[PDB]
């Protein structure tokens, strides 16, 4: 049951949110380096200010504030025991977003399996900020946040909140958690490689153009213009430049990581994308297939049905940058 | 009163329509939970006038609720003279005082986008006489407001309580409390794929294998916004009723028409839909002008 | 008034000035929604010379949601005199008053920021009353604060409505997606690539390389706001407005002038807009320098 | 009033100066951000003076926002006279109505701490009107709490606002881009590197060598800030107040002193600034020491 | 001079930069005499025993500008503008222009200082404070009477650096406050003497500052955490001795118990061996 | 009474020491640690006099406030007084008599903002800063003449409860201001068990249920972060049901298992039938 170094894992997920050294912490397991960032990455925000957004609040006071609804004002008689129904507004931290840190730090205290450290020192910051109101958290609330008032460097947060909240299962008690194993399933270590490529390319490969292209079969029928029943055919990423167009479409296999027969059913999808797109600028078309491995790194090329087709690997438990350069050496390749 | 004239029109099918008429002698008090443009507003004008039978405006009553609405206004509160104060018989209970004189005819109350006030702060008290089982002179209470507790208050058993709730905001994931025990939820469809509102269309010179399109692309498009949960569910998806509108004239249907709809109503809705992928609004948008 | 006169200066295409008026006959109430700058506020003043056909500001009235506005001050509400309260119709009962006084001549009510209030709260009952089949006695409804003697309160047909809800606050959008239906939802663009843009410039001498140089930088710098989603919409593409001022008494456009635009007000928004890496900001700053 | 008075004492440039007339006099609403101590709040009514030319504080208004303030007390709302209550126009209502008197000498409304509180909600109305081609009559609007649509309020030409916002917390900064449309917004830096500056300090018995060795340590002590902007942009660095004051006695600025200032104000200041790194905190100090 | 356990450098410097900066804000743990340093100052700038120039408050967060300032509250027949204390205060100290008045706020982290103070943020600084200066306030009903702040008028405010809130950082009233920490000195010789001016023992005082210096100095092992600002004072100490009852261990082990316990327990939280042996090594 | 009281002596003399010298304190625990009777019993002790008249008790809740406590605005026929609320009217009654300790009770105190109520007042509570000396002006106090001080005498007294893991951290206000303490369920105590051999109870089942019920109280506390030390049942339900004239008795132990431990135990666990159901059907035999 081999499986990629974890430290290596939370870079992946940087690209794949869209936006600090990891040798420091001692701990290989995943939940002690993201329970790092966020311990630490509190402490960035905190110290240049959390988020303050003014709440509206109505109430009954002993006096005039803000403005005075005269409506529930005379309704309630408040006038004559001397109170007043005003609208003002308190600036407090208590905002959604800063309520699900607070209450995801309760959970990762509340993590049964987790370094001392981590713990200890959270526990602090869960002390330190008394006057927002713990909550129990669901999808939806971070759902409601897809607005994005908040800056950049909220959401990234968040985001592992988002991780964080998801990859958690109840463990040996019930109060305590345990977390999820999230390597050893392909499918969300799959959708995290074509989502981790589709953001890095737009990062990096500034010299050509990347987008994912939705594309429609060439056929026609008697029976429907719809083609409803037709499989809808989304490309992972197409990664466009004036001198050549490439499609790539990339997943994870266990199978794969083994040095037998080879697992590569997706290449049946990626000729059919290339047969459908027909390129108005016409000046080439070519095809990859790129696969996680653990070793070393191989890259083959094909000429198959009149196409130009890359299959190729990373040697992923490597190092971080030195994959950072494999890739644009990879691509540079067949971009050309 | 005759049926033709009232359901024909209508999207709906028979079924639902019936269902509503057996719950609403029943239980007397009735919701219609679905997304705005499925004639929730439209449909319960008609009901009120199919249960009495006859076109009288003065036995039903309709109001909006929102969050300034309160007790001391629906039902009894001061309101200020020129110092003074006076008390003043509100609507609902204004309203059930007719009811008592003719008890034989059915008589309608209409609470339209009831989510956004609290029940509570509004009905109050009333809540405990407004139960069906709990209806007639047995059950009186005298109100907060009375000079006496002589004076008394019972909701007559004629009266019939319609109310329109809208599942298209998240916030309605924590229903009141108060709504599920008393109300009988019904849920609306968005009604695209209906015979009427097919031959509605047809009606006004439209193709028909277009509209079998246009069909499909609501019915496979809701179905999108019906898997996810978390951010869209099911109350959420398209009503029918933007199509409806606009051809009095008796414009043609066509995809020029079809796509003032679009970028003027759906394709910026979906903006705030599906924010998070710029690209899967550009996935549906592209589909519907095809 | 005709459209000869409003759009002599201005910079909008005529296409969404008649499309407007296609959505808005029919359906009677909208919205433009667009980056500040852009002459939303410009052109509404303007608009409603062209449907009452004559430049009359009385039937027109003007205003603007600042988050506290309410119901007590839009319709109905409770003022003091001198020692106790007195019921007073706001300003939008007084406007129908009046419109409905002449069906014939229409009447228009603008809002500027709309988009800001929590309109659930002010309009309340007008929600439903609004829409445009749901006009006229027929659909009379009582008001909150309105005397138990029945009196009721219903939309005219001639009434119209346009809203303003610029496009920055992501958080102050219409999210009430039943109140997203009543108003039909107008996309205005920056306005950068007409030639009637271009020509204002040049009719004050100005030379058309440099007219054509400013206009290529600027849709770069909206194409990279375009493609970023995550902070940076669409919708926060920069506006013409701040080229439109500042060249009354002579001064011909020239780069010291778009220097301090550029350094002045531009400069600060950028870092702002970015606000994770300088190099991002000192790159596309230069560009117009460039 | 004259321009050299003020030079006199001034640390900033000129030409920024010329920049900050030129812009007011063109947009009529500036906004001037730095750091804390740089004299935002020394020039902002010196400046009015310049502007008007004539030292009037009667037609200069200087107010400080915070959180606790509203358009009710700004602009217009009802407030208790005693027993009665009474509509109270607000300090910026009443500020226009002088202004309007005398139409040809200038009016300034100065805003000291403007991003504390929430000026979408108290600005309002004006937000709109302040713009400089919108200001008269023309674009006459109906406030709140106005009796009817004809009582309206239009901002007068001659008003000018100044508002003065402190770069160190980015919790509160002035994010409403619509808002920041009609500000125009000025930078301000420390100044350290200046003659006007040194000159003080010279005329104030300083060594020609102990003030120029300062001068480096601070511009390159900020530069080291403005590098790491993730953390700390340019807005965060030192200001040149501490050195300011404090010198009236007659004590000559040695090295003495200035080791006495740093203990007391700027070592704590960079402890917040620097928490995690003791060394960097102790590097800082000892290169201004050393 | 005689009584207090703080050096005379502490003391001498705050002299001078109060008076040149007319603001400042003593910052440390509770039990440093926080008060009695601030008390007897204000007694000290004055130059006579007189309260009534003296003023003290204890600010918590539901503390607002309604209450310090101006605001609108009822009377019995209604509503008017009631003047906070500041305003009621400043007052006072304008009617007599020579003498010093002073103004001390306690408990001063909790509340959001801006908010309360609003207009007066700038006001406050020694060079802003005269007519020149003045403002209308929020809520005066005309621009024409304003509020300035009197050149005579010293403000102090007393901080604890033991509870953190990561909530608020406003460095701009750090420019307007000069800010002075001060340490517990259990290593004065003056908190000494007044032991061996109250009969205890020789070793018994050294045993005692060996004894909570070693946990100082952990207190300030772990600045991430915790630093000097959490550290130990020596007030627990003050009181309860006036009576007669001389120091012994006895008593000591009663405060370890009483006093000092819970407040390890409120900084070594979840760490009862760290208690257990901090506890327990005070007692041997 | 010292021997009625079932806790030990030593936390009962402790307390003394402690409240005469703080002033002002505050004792969490279980629920039926007979904290409101303690108190009081306590409450004369210190007086020495047995008088209820100096002491008096209030029962805080959220909307509990400044007006309730202290002094506020009451609506007459018409118009409104100035109404002096329990504080302000109990100090002045004490202020008559100097040397006499008066006491007061505020149960349920951590639910309630203490900034809140008090306000102003809040400091000058604590017992550094007593007196004329520390006058204040009030809220309403609209003039200058008469100023508000507690004087010396006064004790203050809190009744918290460490019941509930839906309590977060204490407040800060709460914990400069008072002196914390704990009191055990009491269950070893001879006090407690001589409350139940005078009432002819067999020593085999005497000692058996002090047994029996320390095992439970040792195992609830053994949870780390849910359940802790404070979880553990107290003594007073044994109390209820004995001195009205009813033998003690295994049958009358059974309904009490039924009455409030069943219930009870539900609450703390809420999670697992099983483990209740041991310790349920363990305590019956
Ligand atoms: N002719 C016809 N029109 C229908 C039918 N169903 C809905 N409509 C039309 O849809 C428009 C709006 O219906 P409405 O009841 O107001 O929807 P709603 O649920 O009240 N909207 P909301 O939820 O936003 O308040 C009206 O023109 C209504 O007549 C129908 O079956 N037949
Ligand atoms: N001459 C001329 N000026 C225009 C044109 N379009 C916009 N402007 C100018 O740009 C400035 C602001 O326009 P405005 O309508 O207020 O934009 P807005 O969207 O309403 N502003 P906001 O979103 O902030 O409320 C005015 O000077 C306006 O006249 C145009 O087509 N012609
Ligand atoms: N004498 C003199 N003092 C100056 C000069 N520039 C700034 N100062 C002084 O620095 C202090 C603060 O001025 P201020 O405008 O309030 O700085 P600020 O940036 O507004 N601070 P903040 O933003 O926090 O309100 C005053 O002592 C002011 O006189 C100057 O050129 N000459
Ligand atoms: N003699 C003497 N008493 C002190 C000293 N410091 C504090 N005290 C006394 O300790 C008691 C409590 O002081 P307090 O203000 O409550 O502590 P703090 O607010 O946390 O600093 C008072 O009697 C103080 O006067 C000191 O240095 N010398
Ligand atoms: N006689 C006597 N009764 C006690 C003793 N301790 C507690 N009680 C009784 O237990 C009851 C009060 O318990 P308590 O915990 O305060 O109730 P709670 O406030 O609801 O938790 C009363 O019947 C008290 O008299 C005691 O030591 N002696
Ligand atoms: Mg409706
Ligand atoms: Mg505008
Ligand atoms: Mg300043």
């Amino acid at each position: 049951q081999p499986v990629i170094p974890v430290r290596n894992i939370y870079y992946m997920l940087t690209y794949a949110w869209g936006y600090a050294n990891l040798e420091a912490i001692p701990g290989n397991n995943l939940l002690d380096i993201l329970g790092y960032v966020l311990n630490k990455g509190v402490l960035q925000l905190s110290r240049r200010g959390l988020e303050l957004d003014y709440n509206p609040n109505t109430e009954i006071i002993p006096g005039i504030k803000g403005r005075i609804e005269f409506a529930k004002t005379i309704r309630g008689f408040h006038l004559n025991h001397g109170k007043t129904v005003s609208t003002f507004d308190m600036l407090n931290e208590d905002t959604l977003a800063n309520r699900i840190i607070k209450s995801t730090l309760a959970i990762l205290i509340k993590h049964e399996k987790l370094n001392s450290t981590i713990r200890d020192e959270a526990r602090s910051l869960y002390r330190k900020l008394p006057g927002i109101s713990t909550l129990h958290l669901t999808p939806q609330h971070f759902s409601y946040l897809n607005g994005g008032k908040n800056t950049r460097y909220y959401k990234f947060v968040i985001s592992v909140c988002k991780f964080i909240v998801n990859n958690s299962i109840p463990g040996q008690n019930k109060g305590h958690y345990r977390f999820y194993d999230f390597e050893r399933n392909e499918k969300e270590m799959s959708l995290l490689y074509q989502k981790f490529l589709y953001e890095f390319c737009r990062r990096e490969l500034t010299s050509a153009n990347t987008t994912r292209s939705y594309l429609k079969w060439d056929a026609s029928s008697i029976s429907d213009q719809s083609l409803n029943l037709l499989p809808r055919m989304e490309t992972d990423i197409t990664i466009r430049s004036s001198e050549k167009i490439l499609i790539v479409d990339a997943k994870y296999y266990k199978s794969i990581f083994s040095r037998e027969k080879f697992h590569s059913q997706n290449l049946y999808q990626l000729m059919n994308y290339l047969w459908s797109l027909k390129p108005e600028n016409g000046e080439n078309i070519g095809g990859l297939l790129i696969y996680p491995h653990v070793d070393t790194a191989v890259k083959h090329r094909y000429k198959i049905n009149g196409f130009d087709i890359g299959l190729c690997t990373v040697n992923l438990g490597q190092e971080w940058p030195c994959i950072h350069q494999e890739l644009l050496d990879i691509f540079d390749e067949y971009l050309k | 009163y005759c049926l033709e004239d009232a359901l024909n029109d209508l999207f709906i099918p028979e079924t639902t329509i019936e269902t509503i008429l057996k719950r609403l002698t029943i239980k007397k008090n009735i919701i219609l939970q679905g997304p705005p443009g499925v004639g929730k507003t439209f449909v319960a004008r008609r009901l009120a006038y199919l249960l009495t039978g006859e076109k009288a405006p003065q036995r039903v009553n309709m109001v909006q609720f929102h969050q300034s609405y309160s007790y001391e206004d629906f039902i009894q509160g001061y309101r200020p003279n020129g110092v003074g104060f006076r008390r003043k018989d509100g609507i609902f209970y204004n309203f059930c005082q007719q009811a008592k004189e003719q008890p034989e005819k059915k008589y309608i109350f209409i609470i339209d986008e009831i989510n956004r006030a609290n029940l509570s702060k509004v009905f109050g008290e009333v809540m405990m006489l407004m139960e069906h089982d709990k209806r007639g002179e047995n059950w009186s209470v005298p109100l907060t407001y009375s000079e006496n507790d002589e004076e008394r208050f019972y909701v007559p058993e004629n009266v019939y309580i319609i109310g329109l709730m809208n599942t298209a905001d998240r916030s309605l994931a924590v229903v009141d409390y108060a709504l599920r025990r008393r109300f009988s939820f019904i849920d609306i469809e968005p009604g695209f794929d209906t015979p009427q509102f097919r031959n509605f269309l047809l009606n006004k010179k439209a193709e028909p294998s277009f509209v079998e399109s246009l069909c499909q692309k609501m019915n496979e498009l809701n179905q999108e916004i019906s898997k996810e949960a978390t951010i869209l569910g099911k109350g959420f998806r398209i009503g029918h009723s933007y199509f409806c509108c606009g051809l009095e004239d008796g414009t043609s249907p066509d995809t020029q028409w079809l796509n003032e709809i679009v970028m003027t109503d759906i394709a910026p809705l979906l903006e705030e839909y599906f924010f998070d992928d710029p690209y899967k609004q550009q996935k549906w948008t592209n589909k519907l002008l095809g």
